[PDB]
């Protein structure tokens, strides 16, 4: 049932959210904006999540159906995870309105392309394709050069993070290609369970993986 | 190592959920409703493997 | 990480080798037959996902 | 097709084979015992996958086929994997003949089971899961024990050898009561296609990781 994997979806995002308020209220002098962020992170994609699973923002389109929420969410958390990666690693202004720009050019694209009942939303996928290996680019690159002036531990807490987003942000697209928007080979029902497993992992297990190491 | 014990959790969830999808397709009578809804299962599975090496590769 | 791409290599492989199971299945017309031939891919993929973790594991 | 399944399972046991004669041209003076046992665990694999692929050894049973072959294979070679265990664990004679026998007890009761039409295979596999608990004791307990007091190369090269052999055996009665000797909901192709994966990394993989440390 798709409302049920909302559902499921809404609930691992509050849980999310819950323990990232709870943790953050201990926070040392200068890490109150990374704990902010992930309640941030977590916070709109369960409320995203929660207005899928009453029904709300699901869209015809030709003969699939676009989830608005969803990619709503997108705009609005991943600028915020790359805000986070970009904390880690030390930027500066004009680096953050870069990778941001960048990513912000993937999820238009993507949402774009999603909503284009033609063949020519593949170019429009084309382009989003194009700005996430720009993004990527500047998360192994630049941004990794830039976190490798800091201290060790900060350090290795960003290539682990790093890892973490550019592997698999890397799949989304393909579930794009395979799923409804896409081909059509992948069931909205898959479609929704593995995307609900990304975003849980890309933000809920990419914060507690955070936890973990500003205790250790 | 508990990390392998979630994902192997979450790996026959996926499966039953994709395997619920095929039997439904099964109940159907038509083959070629079944093979769609196995295709999407595979796919999905291959997939799946991708997210659980990266929560892999990520944690160790 | 070159582990990585020799899993997912092979990952695609089993899947073409299912998927060429549930295909031929549905040239039959029978849909009982694609579902037995579906569940098998399914297990198999859920079993190959054990199989790469474990040489991930012991390589990572 | 089954018999491409088992041509593939023969060349890579080959490569593997030839690859460890090999590397062992150029062993250390206590070494040689390692070149030699992995030449003996994939080249006697490879002959076996000749026969099969040679369609020769295909039992019928009941509704399903049993490869006689492969369970000859894991008779003769699961010993010597578990010898190699041994020597970097550094056992004395008793302890081998403990985890041997254990490892006998194995595949002589999945062999057995599997040539079985009644329910009572299922009684034999019993047995053959019991041994396999015994064994797996014996791999993290004592023999880890052991290498524990050996140099910490080879201990390091211990863990991970045992930890790919306790997790991808584990495997294997799984695919005994999913495929044809159990509930049969693996077809007989797709039982072969994983076996062949789980012989190569098992053996031809164990061996690679081996010579990755014998020279690092
Ligand atoms: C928490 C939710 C996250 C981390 C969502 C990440 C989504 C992407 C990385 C989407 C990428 C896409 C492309 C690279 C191509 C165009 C299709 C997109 C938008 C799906
Ligand atoms: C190279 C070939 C190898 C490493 C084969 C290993 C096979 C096993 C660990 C089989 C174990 C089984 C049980 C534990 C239960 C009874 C069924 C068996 C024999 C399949
Ligand atoms: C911890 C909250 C529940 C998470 C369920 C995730 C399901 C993903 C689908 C595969
Ligand atoms: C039934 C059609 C209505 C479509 C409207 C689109 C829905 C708006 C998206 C809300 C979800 C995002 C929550 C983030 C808020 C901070
Ligand atoms: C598309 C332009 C956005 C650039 C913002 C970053 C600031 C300048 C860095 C050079
Ligand atoms: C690996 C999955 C392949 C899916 C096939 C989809 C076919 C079209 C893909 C096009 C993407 C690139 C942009 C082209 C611009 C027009
Ligand atoms: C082992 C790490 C691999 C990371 C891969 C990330 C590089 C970018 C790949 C994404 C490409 C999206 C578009 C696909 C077109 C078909
Ligand atoms: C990790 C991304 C998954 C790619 C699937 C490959 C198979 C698609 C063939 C059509
Ligand atoms: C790693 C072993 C795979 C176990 C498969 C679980 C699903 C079986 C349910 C019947
Ligand atoms: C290197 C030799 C070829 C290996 C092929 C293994 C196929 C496994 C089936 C899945
Ligand atoms: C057609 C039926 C014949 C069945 C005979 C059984 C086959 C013997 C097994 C040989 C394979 C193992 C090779 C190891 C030798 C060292
Ligand atoms: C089943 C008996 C086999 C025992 C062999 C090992 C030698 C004795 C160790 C106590
Ligand atoms: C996880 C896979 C479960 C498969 C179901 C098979 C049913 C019988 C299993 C019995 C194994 C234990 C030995 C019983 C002795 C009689
Ligand atoms: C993460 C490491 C896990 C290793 C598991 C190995 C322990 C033994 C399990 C095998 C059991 C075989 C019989 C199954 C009965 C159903």
């Amino acid at each position: 049932g798709l409302t049920t994997l909302f559902w499921l979806g809404a609930i691992g995002m509050l849980v999310g959210t819950l323990a990232f308020a709870w943790a953050g209220r201990d926070a040392g002098s200068g890490e109150r904006r990374y704990y902010v962020t992930l309640v941030g992170i977590s916070g709109i994609a369960a409320v995203a999540y929660v207005v899928m699973a009453l029904g709300v923002g699901w869209v015809p389109v030709a003969e699939r159906t676009v989830f608005a929420p969803r990619y709503i969410d997108w705009i609005l958390t991943t600028p915020l995870i790359v805000y986070f990666l970009g904390l880690l690693a030390g930027l500066d202004s004009r680096e953050f309105g870069i990778v941001i720009t960048l990513n912000t050019v993937v999820m238009l694209a993507g949402f774009a392309g999603a909503m284009v009942p033609g063949i020519e939303r593949y170019a429009l996928f084309g382009m989003g394709a194009v700005a996430f290996l720009g993004l990527v680019y500047y998360l192994v690159g630049p941004m990794t050069e830039s976190a490798s002036q800091r201290s060790s531990g900060i350090k290795s807490l960003y290539v682990r993070l790093r890892n973490l987003t550019v592997i698999l942000w890397a799949i989304y697209p393909f579930i794009w290609l395979l799923g409804p928007p896409g081909v059509a080979l992948l069931t909205p029902t898959v479609d929704v369970a593995l995307i609900v497993y990304l975003d849980l992992v890309t933000k809920v297990g990419f914060g507690f993986i955070a936890l973990d190491a500003a205790a250790t | 190592g508990a990390v392998f014990i979630f994902v192997g959790a979450l790996t026959v969830l996926f499966g039953a959920i994709a395997y619920g999808e095929v039997t439904a397709a099964a109940a159907t009578g038509d083959a070629a409703a079944v093979q769609e809804a196995a295709v999407s299962a595979i796919l999905g599975l291959i997939i799946l493997l991708g997210i659980n090496l990266g929560l892999v590769a990520a944690t160790l």
